[PDB]
């Protein structure tokens, strides 16, 4: 009989994993402040890693990787990519980005301004996007991007706004791709075969970045400020089977060749890069973590990495399967119970 | 050189106290005449904790035998190891206490306590560094209950900084047919709550159910009850009698998180009557030891929560497998251990096993489930006291009713106190 | 030459002391009767080993140590053990009843009645010192004597020897080898009143030593002898610079200078390797690189914690055996490219290296095998604050209910000393996070 | 990767390698604490003996 505690009541993902574990008659749940636990579904902020692995005779496992924030922060991801020879500042799948600190406070202001004037001088598209982990701005004037950040009191990352995104038809609309990646204690990188496209039900308009509804494919901005919500697909969410058939009928290609290869490459490269820093191979406690990768696809069928979410939620239609997979490879693999896997192992 | 002075008072105190000295004397290689005839140096290393060394290499228990009637003590002196006790240390009266706490505490007992204290003082004066005292007695009679607690209150006045530890037999309507028992037990519990540091609750109710249900003894006798008390007393004192890691005050510092909550539930495995052939495995010792049927307080631990636990395994056994099994009981029932006292379960191993057992286990629990014991006594007490039935036996010796009301309130508060830490 | 006096307090402090001085005599070739045939300066001398041994006209080499225990059983062993002749009776002090795992009982009650005596025995050793450096105090956090009397001694020593450094070797409590429930209380009480008086303290978590014995020595149920033999090796590596010719960490002052940039952050992490079982058929000897890399595996640290998520303020490699500077730098360069070693900005990114050619000495009949080269890394990492987090957490769980508090109030301590000590630990954890986090 | 302050001798050697540059109570006060705690124990034991006297 194994035990586990729950320290993030807001996790829709691990609420199901907790509901599934108990449904096995072999997992007992304890109060959140109870130390004799096998598994910890920890909180997001300030998870007490320093207290894990010090209960004699208890093999303890947690659903977060200590140090994974270096990958799931707007400013951290930029710093990690440039300062890491594995990825190198020349990384060709990450949009050119800069870490900008408001003037009320290293900083890449003067460096960001250099490349900006270079484009304006070279008649090239100079439409950037300013955002932060904590309010997004899309503008082709640099003075607007910096003044917006100064009006805030936190760090902001300004990256090149993909001005030529792949537009689905019909609708002439933008979209992004969320891939759910699971890393077990042994550091095997499993990719959930099912992904989703969070499409904009509004036609992309390259002459009006003020109307951030056809540009920001967020499910909250589409269901709120977008008036075509749910017109083409349900909940502005298109799954791989449909997106794959579209590429076959329209572009005469497939999702595996044209997009998925690059995606599986970006995932491997990122997690392999930070592996020496976060691996729990020789640690007194074990870690796993579900990741949410967000990609953009341009007209040329080139994949770009937008961000990496550390506490990602799942699409309604895929909660059951994926959450079960988390128990098969991430939990039961460490505490076995008395396919055709749904994941794709990215060997390395 | 951490000596302990042993006191046994009353019929039950001496009959059980006598068995105790009989049992451990066999473990330390001391014969009925006090001569040592063992084969292990480990028998004598801590021998001076309970024994004194005399000329000719004689070992004399550090025990004071007290009763208000000569009946029981003549039994001890004529018992197996009767010739081992110090002759002077026999202090007895001629009137008895007639199962009357008042007679033991205020009248018949006061007439005799000063002489009992002259022997206590004599035994303590010969100790290099006295740990404290231990008392065996019942709470339902008159001498052990009434005069026993009087001795505690006077010892504590003379040795305020020494530790007081008692083995106290709680009365049960299944063993005793004396109506006043709840009165004597309630009055005694009031004293123990205030004046002892550690009290092992030996419930005759539990002892009876073990002999009748588990052991299958159809007509249990005190010899059957006291066989379980022997094994337990030997078990709980193992840490003190053999080189282990041990000190009365140290036990108290780790068992007693709150001064009033110093009443322990003892346990023992394997439960045996006076045909053990098959070896008991370590997992078998652990399950029985924690199962309620092996508890000697008549309290279902599943009804309360453990504040602290201490386990002692004796014999040559896998010390590694002991940790596994112990940590398995905690991590499989951690809902019965308070979570605000880290690592409240401790275990030791001793290599010398009791007589006739390849290996045994003793359980010492400070559980809030002990409240069921005090509730039981309190229900019986109030059933009579609301009618003031049988009070004339007591008011005739000078007691007032208010003194009963106070003892009633002290014990019901104790139950309320146990109930708060259980939540 | 400048003498160092060791003070062993409580059971753990004395039994560990008995293990160190055993090893000190083997490493310096001193016999159990105090004879040292190698010292040609009979009757004295100002050599490196004299910093730890005094000499008599009869040629006996006497440790500069004082053993203090509030109960006689543990020190009586040293009075009749193999090295019974090394120490004279004045050096061994024992009471009659111990502190009962009660910090207050050790600090206030029993400590008051024996404090002025221990200080008088110490003065008798200092009078034999032409130039005393300071003291190395061995004790446990958990025991009533190790925590309670130690803090009292540290306050007194600071008064009677103001300009003298005081290093600690402190045993951090681990449930796997402890039967006391109130050790978190004692650990925090002593760290509060001792912190301002200690210039550098090397914590050893018994949980760490326990697993090293089960994992590397194949000991199913490790005994205190198994633990103390390993602990003394680490202590010997850390004290070698004071007992042997050399230039790194030549005196106690050089420890605080090289390891402690901030006075409160004076708890360096220790990592030792290789730990090889003598029962092995025969081990393939490890290279300078292999053992240097091992100093960054958590399984070889005296405290389990992840230095990858702290920042370093100082790093010191102490090698014993066949080791030349060329290979050290080779191993270092390899480890920087592969390991996450983050120093604080206001500090340099570098390592101090010390090489002593004599390989580690093994105790006959012990569990450790003879190795051609070993290393002990001393790193001041903010990651060691994880130990304070665990300790403080257990304290909070019990103190919220005031469990066991009455045992301390009963010995004369005020309840405010609990919360006072706890607030200090809160400030210590905050100081660590200020340095190592962004 | 620079070595500095190489010191050699018969029994060993030591050096320093830099990879990158950077960027009490009195005797009287203790006697009062000890005696204050002793007085509180005296007061506590006095109230206990008073209890026993009654
Ligand atoms: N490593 C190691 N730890 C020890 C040793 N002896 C005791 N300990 C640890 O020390 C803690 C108990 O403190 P002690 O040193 O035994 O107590 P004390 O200093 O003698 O003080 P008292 O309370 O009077 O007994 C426990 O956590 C033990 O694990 C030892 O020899 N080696
Ligand atoms: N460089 C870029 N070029 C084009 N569009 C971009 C972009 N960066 C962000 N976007 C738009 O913004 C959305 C992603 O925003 P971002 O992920 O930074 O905010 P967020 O973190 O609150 C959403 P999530 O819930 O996925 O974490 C995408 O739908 C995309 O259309
Ligand atoms: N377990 C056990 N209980 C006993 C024994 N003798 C008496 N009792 C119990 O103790 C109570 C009677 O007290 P008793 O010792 O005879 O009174 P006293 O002689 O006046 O002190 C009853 O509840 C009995 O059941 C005994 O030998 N063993
Ligand atoms: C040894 N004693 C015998 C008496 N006793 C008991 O049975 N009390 C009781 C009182 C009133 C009532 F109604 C029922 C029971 C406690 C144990
Ligand atoms: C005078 N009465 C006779 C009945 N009686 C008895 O049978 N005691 C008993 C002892 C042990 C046991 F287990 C059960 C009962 C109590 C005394
Ligand atoms: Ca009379
Ligand atoms: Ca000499
Ligand atoms: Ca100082
Ligand atoms: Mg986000
Ligand atoms: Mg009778
Ligand atoms: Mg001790």
């Amino acid at each position: 009989m194994y035990t586990f505690v729950v320290r993030d009541e807001n996790s829709s993902v691990y609420a199901e994993v907790s509901r599934l574990l108990l449904a096995t008659g072999q997992w007992k749940r304890l109060r959140k402040d109870n130390p004799r636990f096998n598994l910890m579904l920890g909180e997001r902020n300030r998870l007490p890693f320093g207290r894990l692995g010090h209960e004699p005779g208890l093999v303890q496992l947690v659903n977060y990787y200590r140090g994974a924030d270096k990958l799931c922060r707007k400013a951290s991801l930029v710093k990690l990519i440039k300062t890491s020879p594995e990825l190198s500042e020349s990384c060709t799948w990450f949009p050119e980005s800069y870490v900008i600190y408001p003037t009320n406070l290293t900083d890449e202001r003067e460096v960001f301004l250099a490349a900006y004037n270079r484009r304006r001088e070279g008649r090239e598209g100079n439409v950037w996007i300013a955002k932060s982990s904590a309010g997004i701005l899309i503008s082709s004037e640099a003075s607007e991007l910096l003044d917006f950040i100064d009006e805030q009191g936190q760090v902001h990352v300004i990256q090149k706004y993909l001005e030529k995104p792949l537009l689905l038809e019909p609708g002439h609309r933008k979209f992004d791709i969320r891939s759910w990646v699971l890393v077990d204690h042994l550091y095997n990188i499993y990719l959930y075969r099912e992904g989703v496209l969070r499409t904009s039900s509004e036609p992309y308009n390259s002459a009006n970045f003020q109307d951030k509804t056809c540009h920001l494919t967020n499910h909250c901005i589409q269901k709120e400020y977008s008036k075509n919500y749910g017109r083409y697909e349900e909940g502005n969410e298109m799954f791989f089977e449909e997106f794959n058939q579209y590429l076959m009928d329209a572009l005469n290609t497939t999702l595996e060749n044209s997009i998925l290869l690059q995606i599986k490459h970006i995932i491997r490269s990122c997690l392999m890069c930070i592996e020496p820093a976060i691996s729990t191979k020789h640690l007194h406690y074990q870690s796993f973590q579900l990741f949410g990768f967000d990609f953009m696809v341009d007209e040329e069928l080139k994949v770009w990495l937008i961000e990496v979410n550390g506490a990602p939620a799942c699409a309604q239609k895929l909660y059951a399967e994926l959450c079960q997979g988390i128990v098969d490879v991430a939990i039961s693999s460490v505490f076995p119970l008395a396919p055709t896997s749904i994941f794709i192992k990215l060997h390395h | 050189m951490r000596e302990i002075v042993h006191i046994q008072a009353g019929q039950c105190g001496n009959q059980i106290g006598a068995k105790f000295w009989e049992v451990i004397s066999d473990e330390h290689g001391i014969d009925p005449t006090g001569s040592y005839h063992g084969d292990s140096d480990l028998q004598l290393e801590r021998i001076n904790v309970y024994y004194n060394e005399a000329t000719g290499n004689k070992y004399v228990p550090r025990a004071i035998l007290v009763d208000l009637e000569p009946g029981t003590m003549d039994s001890v002196r004529s018992g197996p190891f009767g010739q081992i006790f110090r002759p002077d240390n026999f202090v007895f009266g001629q009137s008895g206490a007639g199962n009357n706490w008042a007679k033991g505490h205020y009248t018949e007992g006061a007439e005799l306590v000063d002489s009992v204290l002259d022997v206590v003082r004599k035994e303590s004066e010969s100790c290099d560094c006295l740990q404290g005292f231990q008392l065996t007695h019942s709470l339902g009679g008159g001498t052990g209950s009434g005069m026993g607690t009087l001795l505690i209150s006077k010892i504590r006045e003379e040795y305020p900084d020494r530790i007081m530890n008692t083995f106290s037999v709680m009365p049960s309507p299944k063993v005793s047919d004396t109506v006043v028992e709840p009165y004597n037990a309630t009055l005694s519990v009031h004293q123990l709550v205030e004046n002892t540091d550690e009290t092992y609750c030996i419930d005759n109710e539990a002892l009876y159910d073990i002999c009748f249900r588990t052991l299958k003894l159809t007509t249990p006798t005190y010899g059957d009850l006291n066989h379980l008390v022997s094994a337990t007393m030997s078990g709980v004192t193992t840490c003190l009698r053999f080189p282990g890691q041990a000190d009365l005050r140290k036990l108290a510092v780790n068992m007693v998180p709150f001064p009033r909550l110093h009443f322990f539930m003892p346990g023992f495995a394997p439960l045996t009557s006076r045909q053990q052939y098959r070896a008991l495995t370590v997992p078998e010792l652990t399950q029985q030891m924690f199962d309620s049927k092996n508890m000697m307080a008549a309290c279902d631990p599943r009804h309360g929560r453990y504040l602290t636990v201490a386990a002692i395994f004796r014999g040559r056994m896998s010390m590694k497998e002991v940790d596994e099994q112990m940590l398995n009981v905690q991590n499989k029932n951690s809902s019965y251990f308070v979570e605000w006292i880290p690592n409240n379960v401790k275990t030791a191993v001793c290599d010398i096993p009791p007589r006739g057992l390849k290996m045994s286990a003793t359980f010492i629990g400070n559980s809030t489930a002990i409240q069921e014991l005090f509730k039981r006594i309190s229900e019986q007490f109030t059933a009579m006291f609301r009618r003031k039935a049988f009070l004339h036996w007591y008011t005739g010796e000078g007691m007032d009713e208010m003194e009963f009301t106070e003892a009633e309130s002290n014990m019901n508060d104790l139950v309320s106190e146990y109930q708060q830490y259980q939540d | 030459m400048r003498e160092c006096i060791s003070i062993h307090v409580g059971q753990a402090g004395v039994q560990i002391g008995n293990a160190c001085w055993e090893l000190y005599c083997l490493e310096h070739g001193i016999q159990p009767d105090g004879q040292m045939p190698s010292d040609k300066t009979i009757g004295g001398g100002d050599d490196s080993f004299n910093t730890f041994f005094s000499e008599t006209g009869a040629g006996k080499h006497v440790p500069r140590a004082v053993f203090v225990d509030l109960e006689p059983t543990v020190i009586d062993e040293v009075r009749t053990g193999t090295y019974r002749q090394l120490f004279h009776p004045e050096q061994l002090i024992t009471g009659k009843e111990d502190a009962a795992n009660n910090y207050a009982r050790g600090h206030y009650t029993i400590g008051k009645e024996i404090i002025d005596l221990v200080l008088d025995r110490i003065r008798k050793l200092a009078d034999q010192c032409t130039g005393l450096q300071g003291f190395l105090v061995f004790h446990s956090f958990g025991g009533g004597t190790g925590s309670g009397f130690t803090s009292l001694l540290m306050e007194r020593l600071s008064v009677d020897y103001g300009k003298k450094s005081k290093l600690e070797f402190s045993i951090y409590p681990a449930p796997q080898v402890s039967t006391a429930v109130v050790e978190p209380y004692n650990s925090i009480l002593t760290t509060h009143t001792t912190l301002e008086h200690s210039d550098c303290a090397f914590m050893v978590d018994n949980e760490a030593i326990y697993d090293i014995c089960r994992r590397n020595l194949d000991i199913e149920r490790p005994t205190y002898t198994n633990l103390n033999r390993l602990i003394s090796q680490i202590v010997s590596s850390i004290t070698a610079s004071l007992r042997f010719d050399g230039a790194l960490n030549v005196d106690l002052t050089e420890f605080q200078t090289n390891l402690v940039p901030y006075p409160r952050i004076h708890f360096p992490l220790a990592t030792y390797a290789p730990v090889i079982s003598a029962e092995k058929a025969y081990h393939e000897q490890l290279s300078v690189a292999e053992i240097t890399n091992a100093c960054f595996e958590p399984a070889n640290q005296m405290v389990k914690c992840d230095p990858r998520h702290g920042k370093y303020m100082a790093c010191c490699l102490l090698y014993r055996g066949d080791v030349v500077p060329k290979d050290v730098n080779a191993a270092i360069a390899t480890i920087k490219t592969k390991r996450s070693i983050q120093f604080v900005d206001w500090c340099p990114t570098g390592f101090k290296v010390g090489i002593n050619y004599q390989p580690p000495t093994v105790v006959p009949g012990g569990d450790l095998a003879k190795v051609q080269r070993a290393v002990c890394m001393l790193s001041n990492t903010t990651a060691i604050a994880e130990a304070w987090a665990r300790l403080d957490h257990k304290f909070d769980l019990m103190y919220a209910k005031r469990a066991f508090v009455h045992w301390y109030v009963g010995e004369g301590m005020e309840e405010g000393e609990f919360s006072e000590a706890r607030e200090d630990m809160a400030a210590l954890e905050k100081d660590y996070e200020e340095v190592g986090v962004d | 990767m620079e070595v500095i302050e190489l010191n050699k001798c018969t029994s060993g050697q030591s050096f320093e390698v830099i990879l990158k540059p950077p960027s009490d109570p009195s005797l009287e006060e203790i006697q009062k604490k000890l005696e204050a705690a002793e007085e509180r124990r005296k007061y506590q034991e006095a109230e206990l003996l008073k209890h026993l006297a009654e």
